[PDB]
């Protein structure tokens, strides 16, 4: 359920090309230990530019803690 | 980089040639790539993620059709 909402919205982001809404959804994935969400959206983020690749390792990290 | 990942970079170009207005068959050949792959990575890793990924792609390439 709130697994697939969070992934939906953050291509939706990325099409749209919201950074900023990505970085969030991103933050809600990692917060809430999403790894395979957190690893996709933190792509979609990295590939707009909104974070970078040593960014991307932090949140991947963090999510699986 | 895992599976998901090389999924999402190509989602990305594939949302570049829809929203530059490619040619339908260059969006079916990236988004059937896409789906190809999704279904395998799907079989070896199940995960929620993974098949709304799989869905986001064959919803776009039905959009795109239209």
């Amino acid at each position: 359920g709130e697994v697939e909402k969070i992934v939906r919205e953050a291509a939706r982001a990325a099409r749209e090309g919201d950074k900023e809404k990505l970085k969030e959804l991103l933050a809600e994935a990692v917060a809430k230990g999403y790894v395979e969400a957190t690893k996709f959206i933190a792509e979609l983020a990295l590939k707009a530019g909104a974070i970078t690749k040593e960014e991307k390792a932090k949140y991947i990290a963090k999510a699986e803690n | 980089m895992g599976a998901v990942e090389r999924l999402a970079e190509k989602a990305y170009e594939l949302l570049k040639l829809v929203k530059e207005a490619a040619p339908l068959e260059e969006v079916k050949e990236l988004a059937d790539e896409i789906i190809a792959e999704a279904e395998a990575a799907l079989a070896e890793k199940p995960s929620v993620e993974l098949k709304v990924i799989l869905e986001l792609a064959k919803e776009l390439l039905e959009e795109a059709e239209k």
